[PDB]
């Protein structure tokens, strides 16, 4: 139904192998589409389909944004920490903002830091004034809040238009990939005996991330047995799940998987 | 698009 | 700190014989300083390939590798994954 684009940033007070000290990735709805870190300092499609669609201008735009956050992010985890008496260790900063497009015309936001783990402060969208999470973030929604700064009035600007403006033209450049329905190979096992059965049902290759797979004995809902819910993506689109069973106390008798996926009508496999 | 900058905190 | 939830798989079902898609995938670990790499029989696996850490709306980072790695019957397939600088800790292909 809704669409959204969204930013990521993650910010940390000393590096380490893998992690630059800032970097960026924006998801459009589900496609990681933009990339930045402060190592070779650019902003990258991330999907081939971002490849070749905005000209040179546009990306340099982008990477000038991108470098001027970097060291305000930087001084920031230096800041926080001082907040909360911190000298020693890595610290780190998380961002995240982003809007979403819907139903008719419906339009919602949100904007968020969070230090460590933690939320720290972040923005009421119909208030539109920034409300702290703790103490250490009072004199930061102070600044923020105060009528010479006024950074709800100015992010309300981005998150109401540049966002969706962005996210409804990013919507078309990815059109033909994003609502693209391909749907589930299932293959059945059943692991092991002993006195009853394992019975595996692994569904997979199967776009968009949503489904459901119950094991149905003859007419009626089955068992539990662990895990539950463990959608795992593969490096495309695609997405894979399997639900197991442990069942035959002794007494048998035609057991099936009942998959229900969006580019259906049902799907029933039987047994073996 | 991203946002702009942000003031310092 | 909040330690990281380890899954290693195949993108098809596993046949032995021929390459395999070879995935892990680890999610919901804070603080997002992260080593992680898979192995065959203890060779280190020459493909590489991972995607980039973000995060969740809990604050909790994610990141996937993946391989395209050739597998006989026996041999142990492992994903050895190291958080903060912690000892790695290895996890078996089913």
């Amino acid at each position: 139904g809704s669409h959204s684009l969204r930013y990521y940033y993650t910010a940390v007070s000393d590096r380490a192998f893998g992690l630059p000290e800032f970097s960026i990735v924006g998801y459009v709805d589900d496609t990681q589409s933009f990339r930045y870190n402060s190592d070779n300092q650019k902003a990258e499609p991330a999907t081939q389909w971002m490849k070749q669609k905005e000209g040179p201008e546009y990306w340099e735009q982008q990477t000038q944004i991108a470098k001027g956050s970097e060291p305000v992010h930087k001084h920031d985890v230096k800041t926080a920490m001082d907040r909360f008496n911190q000298t020693s260790g890595t610290h780190s900063l998380q961002v995240m903002y982003g809007c979403e497009l819907r139903e008719d015309n419906s339009i919602r936001s949100y904007h968020q830091y969070g230090y460590d783990g933690r939320e720290f402060i972040a923005l009421d969208t119909e208030r539109w004034v920034y409300v702290p999470s703790v103490r250490e973030a009072q004199l930061t929604e102070q600044k923020w809040n105060s009528p010479e700064v006024n950074a709800p009035e100015r992010n309300k600007n981005y998150l109401q238009n540049l966002c969706i403006e962005g996210l409804k033209r990013y919507l078309s450049y990815g059109r033909a990939e994003l609502e693209r329905r391909v749907h589930p190979h299932v293959r059945i096992s059943d692991h092991q005996s002993d006195d009853a059965t394992e019975l595996r049902c692994h569904a997979y290759g199967f776009y968009p991330r949503e489904i459901d797979v119950k094991w149905v004995k003859n007419g009626r809902a089955d068992v539990h047995s662990e895990a539950a819910k463990e959608i795992l993506p593969n490096p495309d689109g695609s997405y894979q799940l399997r639900v197991t069973a442990e069942i035959t106390p002794s007494e048998g008798d035609s057991y099936a998987c009942h998959v229900e996926h969006s580019s259906l009508k049902e799907k029933l496999i039987v047994v073996w | 698009y991203m946002m702009p900058r942000h003031w310092p905190i | 700190i909040s330690p990281p939830v380890v899954k290693v798989y195949t993108a098809e079902p596993v046949d032995f014989g021929k390459t395999n898609e070879v995935i892990c995938y680890v999610y919901n670990y804070h603080p997002p300083r992260l080593e992680m790499r898979l192995e065959k029989n203890g060779v280190e696996i020459p493909d590489c390939k991972q995607t980039d850490p973000s995060f969740q709306h809990n604050w909790k980072y994610y990141t996937t590798k993946s391989t395209h790695v050739h597998i006989d019957k026996g041999d142990k397939v492992e994903c050895v994954v190291s958080h903060n600088g912690n000892p790695s800790k290895k996890y078996r292909l089913d």
